[PDB]
């Protein structure tokens, strides 16, 4: 349930702001930066899985 | 919820984090579209 909720939320914070999203959206092959942003986003804010 | 807006450096670094090579999206004409290649 906290799952549901937690993702919602970070969902809430993608439409909130676009740039992030469409920087995270690139269809490039060494994606590795996108996901130290997402993380560097929420390192302490949510669960781990 | 939201951060500090501490979006903008996130990001920011993003592309401060920039053998590259780039794929061809569209052809057609004599004309080309290529994503990547975020040095040329």
């Amino acid at each position: 349930t906290t799952l549901a909720g937690e993702l919602v939320s970070v969902a809430r914070l993608l439409d909130r702001e676009a740039v992030v999203t469409r920087y995270l959206t690139v269809p490039a092959e060494d994606a590795t930066p996108r996901i130290r942003l997402i993380e560097r986003l929420v390192s302490g804010k949510v669960g781990a899985p | 919820t939201i951060p500090a807006d501490d979006i903008q450096s996130a990001i920011e670094e993003y592309v401060s984090s920039f053998e590259e090579v780039g794929t061809v999206v569209d052809a057609g004409d004599g004309i080309a579209h290529v994503e990547g290649l975020p040095s040329v």
